[PDB]
RNA sequence: CCUUCUCAAACAUGUUUGGUAGUGAGUGAUACUCGAGUUAACUUGAAAUUGCCUUAAA
């Protein structure tokens, strides 16, 4: 039948987990909240879920804010069948790029790029491309 | 209750103040270490804004100046950060209808440019200075048979020539002399006087004062800017004009 | 009522034209019915004098409002411009409560109170409306009375006043006054005297005191923003090296000479000695 | 919704369902009439608008 | 620097390889330039500046010339400040650019760009139908709010800054002068975080191959003084790359005023 | 129910340098540099079901 469990989506740029908790514990006691995201970028998915201790106060939050339009974002908000725990979204931040250690020699390397292009000049000479060296 | 409108305003309105905080903070340290090669500008602006109204945007000379700064109501609904906070908290600007002096120097101007939406900053003419310290002029003082110090008026000299006396002060008007020259024992004179309470220009809630309300609004909002731009001058208004109207 | 209802509905334009196509009461008729003689009116002008400098030195508070506060304070200004040029005070006492002055006006004795620039708290105990309804009074009748008193005098009432000088020293000599023998010795007192008045000393009674029995006025205070010097009034305890050329002295000079009528010799008022008993002329 | 006689607008959502307009219902003839500057408004209407 | 016989015959070999008898008889026969860096281009730090590399011949006039057979035509976009938009018009740009056959669709500002094109569908529906986007450098800084992260996923669409102020007041001449050099002698590139840089040199069609071999000559020779390259490529779409230059030596680079502040308006 | 870095220096109207970190989801070709970083271009209503300070006060 249903769950304790809202699933809310068309979610505007400043709503997040803090945010939704803070709205939606007026409504009732949360158990989680949880907000899906994106893993390289600490950007939202703009939709996420919430699981009441009540499945009352749930469906009390569903036909509060089903429909509620705001900053131009028409939210949507569904009670979940019996079941389906929330899993699987992780508060990620903005992950950043640091210059690893490069392990192989110079002349390694110059060694292995020199064997690359001699590889790129066997693969031109094979498909006809009559490029010179 | 509280709306979720609301919730999400706030926390974008916080969320921008912080990146222009961060923004300023970064070139900031840039300056302070003052060999990067890569910065946008690397000076100080002053953008005075006079009146229909005209704005000259010039050069910081970097020799000290006189700065009255008055605590506004900073923009809607934004938390204001940590950073901010400590500023105005050192600054003794925790609340609005506040005022204080401040020596601006090199090593000025960046906290200025971090608490620039929450003050209005001005030049101070001597007139000013002497209504503002013999009109609202308050002391926290220890009398002798007070278990507990007070808040009283600066109302007795006798106060004033036996606590700044050995400085050299004996009377409100060396007060306001230092205070106005800038002199030996300014920051001593300047924390001596309590911060200046300052009265709200508009007041009450009939019709005429929501209308003056209305015009004050406009008024506020053609004259003070919010560049947001990490290297935005520092705003100077008409402080006297200010303080005519506060005081 | 209708602005009201305009900002309710919302037609802040509309309710800008309603609040500009508006006028005020004016007291004038009422001031002509009350007061059917000039001299009737500088008979009772003491009182107006006394709450109109009381209001010219508080703060602007939820009660009292900058804008009437300025009011009060630059029709003072005028009054005291206008004696001082017209060189009309007689007596002078400074008493703890503050300074009361007494100045022959058209040939009436007019005593008035002026309070100490320094910050007076607020008893948040009287009939503030009460009082700024008197007050308004007093502002119309005074208005009556100095426009009166400036145009028998053959001067430009209202007087302009110069910016540079209101922004250094806000007080009666921003307020310079335009046209189109005095009787001794008050007024004659003080003549082809320079004196150079300390930074302590308080510079608007010294001056106001010193231009009405006329002479020069040269503040050390005024000196902050950026030869002909005869007198210097100090009052310090310890004072530092003195010119030789130039004579140093104590405010109660001014206000003994002053209430003597004749000069009062000076070396009984000095930097580093006691003064004469400052008495009362009434 | 509150207006006497009230079959100045009893046709109107019926009228607006056939031809395909869209309507609604608000609370507030002296709301509209705030919105048109008069002291009423029994409807108003949205035709052109901006981009 | 690039030797001109290989080059020739690079060019000529990729002009024969589409040349063999939806949108793949227009994006096969896109020329383009691979450079790699021995070391990230512009470093720790994400650009979104385009870097402006001076060449001998024209690219949007030959654009221009082959886009009257195109669905997409060529469009450019004019970006001005909110206070200079008044000052200029349509034939104030037509008078001074006519002479060079050089043509602005439209100039926008930061409030159009704020109020009409704010939705989503709208920004995106006016941004791609611009092939050249030129915007005043004092207001480039805020096109990444204004314009979007979809406009500037591609070089074409990523905002160019001019210099249009001379002596701090927005001139007339100066801009068509910026605009002028912007579209006849100069190209934009991206520079990426990574190693492997693309330029598109434009289409097989718009230029001759003596022309094509000049442009990639002169860049190659202006772009070995501005940065310490390592290979460079020359490629068209599903294609191979051909090799043109090869170095050893540039592969061996790989191996408290706040409180003074604070102190100074506090008095403990 | 907030509203967006709207620019600087240096040399003689020109020249050089620096300043820009983004709604999400999906489709995709192709090569390059050590599970990481780049590279042609296409879709979409602001789309979406889970990758461990208080007088802007009552």
């Amino acid at each position: 039948e249903y769950s304790g469990i809202i699933y809310v989506s068309r979610l505007p740029h400043g709503f997040h987990e803090k945010e939704l908790s803070k709205y939606f514990a007026q409504f009732g006691d949360l158990k989680e909240v949880r907000l899906a995201r994106n893993k390289k970028t600490g950007n939202s998915r703009h939709y996420g879920f919430l699981e009441f201790v009540n499945k009352e106060d749930a469906m009390i939050a569903q036909e509060s804010m089903n429909n509620y339009l705001l900053m131009g974002h028409l939210l949507q908000v569904r009670v979940l069948p019996k079941g389906a725990k929330i899993e699987k979204l992780y508060k990620y931040k903005k992950r950043v790029l640091v210059e690893k250690g490069i392990t192989k020699p110079v002349k390694q390397l110059k060694d292995n790029m020199k064997q690359k292009h001699e590889e790129r000049i066997k693969k031109l000479a094979k498909s006809g491309i009559e490029f010179k060296w | 209750f509280v709306r979720a409108e609301s919730i999400v305003a706030k926390t974008l309105a916080t969320s921008r103040e912080k990146e222009r905080i961060k923004r300023v903070s970064i070139l900031e340290d840039k300056k302070a270490k003052n060999e990067t090669q890569h910065i946008a500008s690397g000076k100080d602006f002053i953008l005075k804004i006079t009146e229909g109204l005209i704005r000259e945007k010039t050069t910081y000379d970097g020799k000290p100046a006189l700065l009255f700064i008055v605590r506004v109501r900073g923009p809607l609904a934004v938390n204001i950060p940590n950073k901010a906070f400590k500023i105005l908290s050192l600054l003794r600007l925790v609340e609005t209808n506040t005022g204080v002096f401040v020596k601006l120097t090199k090593n000025v101007y960046p906290l200025l440019k971090v608490i620039a939406p929450y003050v209005v900053i001005g030049k101070p003419s001597l007139s000013s200075i002497r209504s503002l310290i013999q009109k609202r002029g308050r002391i926290i003082y220890k009398g002798e048979n007070e278990a507990e110090p007070h808040e009283i008026v600066l109302n007795d000299n006798n106060i004033v020539e036996e606590q700044l006396g050995d400085h050299g002060i004996i009377c409100v008007e060396d007060i306001i002399h230092e205070i106005a020259t800038m002199g030996e024992s300014f920051s001593v004179c300047n924390f001596f006087l309590q911060p200046f309470k300052l009265n709200r220009e508009v007041s009450g809630f009939g019709s005429l004062n929501r209308l003056r309300k209305i015009k004050q609004r406009e008024a506020e909002s053609r004259t003070r800017q919010f560049s947001n731009a990490a290297t935005a001058p520092v705003i100077e208004v008409d402080i006297d004009s200010l303080l005519a109207k506060l005081n | 009522r209708k602005l009201t209802r305009a900002l309710g509905r919302g037609e802040v334009s509309s309710a800008k034209r309603l609040e500009e196509n508006r006028d005020s009461y004016t007291l004038d008729h009422i001031i002509k019915e009350r007061y059917p003689s000039f001299p009737d009116a500088i008979r009772d002008i003491d009182d107006a004098l006394n709450m109109l400098f009381l209001f010219s030195n508080l703060p602007s508070t939820n009660q009292v409002s900058s804008k009437i506060i300025n009011d009060a304070q630059k029709i003072c200004n005028q009054w005291l411009a206008y004696v001082a040029k017209e060189r009309l005070v007689r007596k002078v006492f400074v008493s703890i409560k503050g300074v009361y002055y007494q100045a022959n006006i058209k040939g009436e004795e007019v005593r008035w109170l002026v309070p100490f620039k320094f910050p007076e708290n607020i008893p948040s105990d009287v009939d503030f409306r009460i009082m700024l309804t008197f007050l308004e009074f007093y502002s119309t009748l005074l208005h009556f009375v100095l426009y009166k008193l400036y145009t028998d005098s053959g001067l430009i009432y209202p007087p302009k006043l110069d910016l540079k000088k209101d922004k250094i020293i806000s007080g009666l000599s921003s307020y310079i006054l335009e046209s189109r023998k005095y009787d001794s010795p008050v007024a004659s007192l003080f003549s082809a005297f320079v004196f150079y008045v300390s930074r302590e000393v308080p510079i608007d009674i010294l001056e106001f005191l010193i231009l009405s029995c006329g002479g020069n006025v040269i503040s050390e205070a005024a000196m902050d923003q950026i030869s002909k010097v005869t007198h210097q009034i100090v009052d310090r305890p310890v004072l530092k090296n003195k010119v030789a050329g130039r004579t140093y002295i104590q405010p109660q000079w001014i206000f003994d000479c002053i209430n003597k009528g004749e000069l009062v010799p000076a070396n009984k008022y000095l930097p580093g000695e006691a003064l004469p008993p400052h008495l009362s002329p009434w | 919704n509150d207006v006497d006689p009230i079959e100045l607008v009893v046709f109107l959502p019926a009228l607006c369902k056939k031809m395909g307009v869209p309507y609604a219902i608000v609370k507030g003839k002296a709301r509209l009439g705030t919105l048109v500057n008069q002291k009423t408004s029994a409807v108003a209407a949205l035709t052109e608008v901006r981009a | 620097a690039i030797p001109r016989e290989r080059v020739i015959k690079a060019v000529n070999e990729l002009i024969k390889f589409t040349s063999k008898p939806d949108d793949e008889e227009e994006l096969k026969k896109d020329l383009q330039l691979i450079v790699v860096n021995n070391k990230s281009f512009t470093g720790t730090s994400k650009s979104f500046k385009l870097k402006l590399l001076n060449v001998k011949h024209s690219f949007y006039k030959p654009w221009k010339e082959a886009s009257a057979t195109a669905v997409k035509d060529f469009k450019v976009l004019l970006i001005l400040k909110d206070s200079d938009i008044k000052k200029v018009s349509e034939d104030d740009l037509f008078d001074q650019l006519d002479s060079e056959g050089i043509k602005v669709d439209e100039i926008i500002c930061g409030k159009d760009l704020k109020t009409v094109y704010k939705a989503y569908e709208a920004r995106n529906a006016f941004i791609s139908q611009f092939s050249l986007i030129l915007a005043d450098d004092s207001i480039v800084t805020s096109l990444p709010k204004l314009m979007g992260g979809k406009a500037y996923n591609k070089v074409e669409t990523t905002p160019i800054s001019i210099r249009t102020h001379a002596n701090k007041e927005f001139s007339l001449t100066t801009l068509t002068n910026n605009i002028k050099k912007v579209y006849m002698n100069q190209l934009p590139v991206k520079l990426p975080r990574g190693t492997t840089l693309n330029v598109h040199l434009g289409n097989l069609e718009w230029l001759r191959p003596e022309e094509f071999v000049d442009n990639v000559e002169l860049i190659s020779e202006q772009l070995i003084k501005a940065y310490q390259i390592r290979s460079i490529f020359i490629k068209t779409n599903r294609s191979p790359v051909l090799p043109l230059y090869y170095n050893q030596d540039v592969l061996d680079e790989l191996e408290s005023t706040f409180n003074k502040g604070l102190m100074e308006i506090a008095n403990p």
